[PDB]
């Protein structure tokens, strides 16, 4: 076509979805990781993990407002990637890459999962 | 704005 | 803090969210224009728009699946509109960018409206 | 990746 585009409009659009997040504004979702609760929007779960798109999609499982993570699953490696995401920064660190590698391969999050493997050839 |  | 970034997750997200859009999964509310109907995610109109921002953050009509637009508005130039929220891009045309900028100008999409008055600008 |  013979469009115009706006470099910034995604990342505007993240953004504020993130601000929605941080208001607790249209979550229609609580993901449960051992015991640790985490609101947000199926749609950005579904945009972000192959997981939470195969969920989501499913006939039954798209009406539920709880889904509960395999019990494996580390909260905080959780938190790195809904941080994630919701603003495309990941918080990597020597002390976390194993559970944030771990729950990456579980949600089906391909570009984590490259750069944590990246991250772990580089130390040995 | 750009011409993609 | 101490984060990488992942350049193309934003655009990524977006993409998705289009496809959700395309294939009708999740959206959830009608915007009726002129008796023109267009599905959507409330989350993704409110992220690109200060009126959409406004509507579903009111207590009220947070809960309504339909949304009828003033009559004035063009059903062309608000799918233009809804086009670019869900891909940053425009299609403006001569024919289109008086419709384009006043729907745009109702929907509170700044940036929009700014390419519009530049673009009219250089024609006069 | 970037470092942002
Ligand atoms: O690594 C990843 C990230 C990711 C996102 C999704 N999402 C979608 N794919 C296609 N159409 C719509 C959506 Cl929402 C599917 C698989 C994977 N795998
Ligand atoms: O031009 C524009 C585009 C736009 C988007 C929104 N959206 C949000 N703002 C702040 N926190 C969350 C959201 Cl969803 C508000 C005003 C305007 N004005
Ligand atoms: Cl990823
Ligand atoms: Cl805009």
């Amino acid at each position: 076509d013979s469009c115009i585009q706006f470099t910034r409009h995604a990342s505007d659009v993240l953004l504020n979805l993130n601000r929605l997040r941080s208001r607790d504004i249209l979550t229609d979702v609580v993901i449960v990781v051992s015991r640790e609760q985490f609101r947000a929007h199926k749609t950005v779960l579904m945009a972000c993990s192959g997981l939470f798109y195969s969920i989501f999609t499913d006939q039954l499982k798209c009406n539920l407002s709880v889904i509960n993570l395999d019990p494996e699953i580390n909260p905080e490696g959780f938190c790195i990637l809904l941080d994630f995401m919701y603003t495309s920064r990941l918080n990597l660190r020597e002390g976390n890459i194993m559970a944030v590698m771990a729950t990456a391969m579980y949600l089906q999050m391909e570009h984590v999962v490259d750069t944590c493997r990246k991250f772990i050839k580089a130390s040995e | 704005w750009v011409i993609p």
